[PDB]
């Protein structure tokens, strides 16, 4: 009922429909923390579209690692979501994603890419809500985060998404 | 791209 | 009360504000039935606008016809509605609107286009929430969209409507 | 919490993200009366954007005047606000602003201008909520509110800011 | 522009 609707309002504040999303991480050390412990490996993004009523996405970040990036590396998944008009699209999805972390001295940014694996059931028109989740388990260093740095500034840190919309 | 686990 | 912040979100969740609308009707057999049987004969869509500021417009339905089309035509009709920024448009309302029906398949879409009637009270400067509707009784054949059809897929059908923005 | 989520709706809803902003001022004689009386001085509008992730801004208004323009003049301010993404901005505050009292004829709008003087608090990047309103005092004399006049009608009027961006 | 006072 009144969470329902909080969370609908908090995801029409974030969604953008131009394929570019920025996620801002605010409390990034507690959350961190929360990640070493165990207690909450993984969050998930809003949710982002290409266009007015393009693919739904969202990411899923591991603080403290997923896979070959755990407790080394800050981890980065790309999702293709269930989205309302998915029978009108193209599948499965075959656009590049690019992937960054901020630096907020905009000098030297992490930045990631890959092109989707169209054999891969991540890419597939989804049957649930999410299909699984797909990329850079080794994204960023841990020590990157820990050490004096410009990623992290006022306690966030800002991730950015961009999907090519070329040929859509 | 590699999956999550 | 709560139900009317939950109309506000869902209208916010579908507006749009370049002219474009896409109405997803899903649960298609069951509304279907309440039209046919005469509980709902008809539904409007939430509002676009032409432009940020522009003209406010909503679409209404009939399932199972009206008028003409009453018991064998899908009916398809434009409104005009009354927008927060009607006193700096231009009255009547004179842009060209196209309607359509997706084939779910990508095969021929049903379309229409016209032009408003300037001397028709459908396009005159909104006094009421809504004015009179415009459009087509006969837009699709019932007898289209069945098994097989491809217009209805999943449970779901898709209108779209086009207002050109030439001279805005 | 329902309060709070209405307002967190109502300035979505308001919200612009390319530095084009319409403000309609409603029950206009009634908050005119509210400032000529001191009651309700000023008045802010809803917040808006440069791009979907830039510069947070609003207007403020002097219904019957603030400085030298008090009691003679409509006064129309320009406020920079803390927003989610300052960290990603470029600081100070550099853009063109125009401010506009809407002609509902259309044939003579008042307008003003500025650049920021990037010397002042008014444009740094805000620790506070907001950052001191500047500019203009003088914005529009309060004769041209009257009744034979079409700035004013159906008790409203609409003020237009215009955010130039050029650099970002 | 000059401040709000």
């Amino acid at each position: 009922a009144m969470a329902d609707l909080e969370q609908k309002v908090l995801e029409m504040e974030a969604s953008t429909y131009d394929g570019v999303f920025i996620w801002k991480i605010s409390d990034f050390a507690r959350k961190r923390q929360e990640a070493v412990a165990g207690r909450i490996p993984a969050i998930f993004s809003p949710a982002f579209y290409t266009s007015r009523y393009g693919y739904k996405m969202c990411l899923r970040i591991y603080l403290n690692g997923d896979g070959t990036g755990r407790g080394t590396h800050l981890s980065l998944f790309f999702v293709v979501m269930k989205g309302p008009n998915d029978a009108l699209l193209r599948w499965p999805f075959n656009q590049k994603v690019t992937l960054m972390l901020l630096d907020q001295n905009n000098r030297e940014h992490v930045i990631d890419a890959f092109r989707p694996d169209v054999t891969s059931s991540s890419f597939q028109r989804p049957v649930n809500d999410m299909n699984i989740a797909s990329g850079c388990p080794l994204f960023c260093p841990v020590s990157k985060m820990e050490a004096k740095n410009s990623y992290v500034r006022d306690d966030a840190i800002f991730i950015k998404a961009i999907v090519d919309l070329t040929g859509l | 791209p590699i999956q999550a686990s």
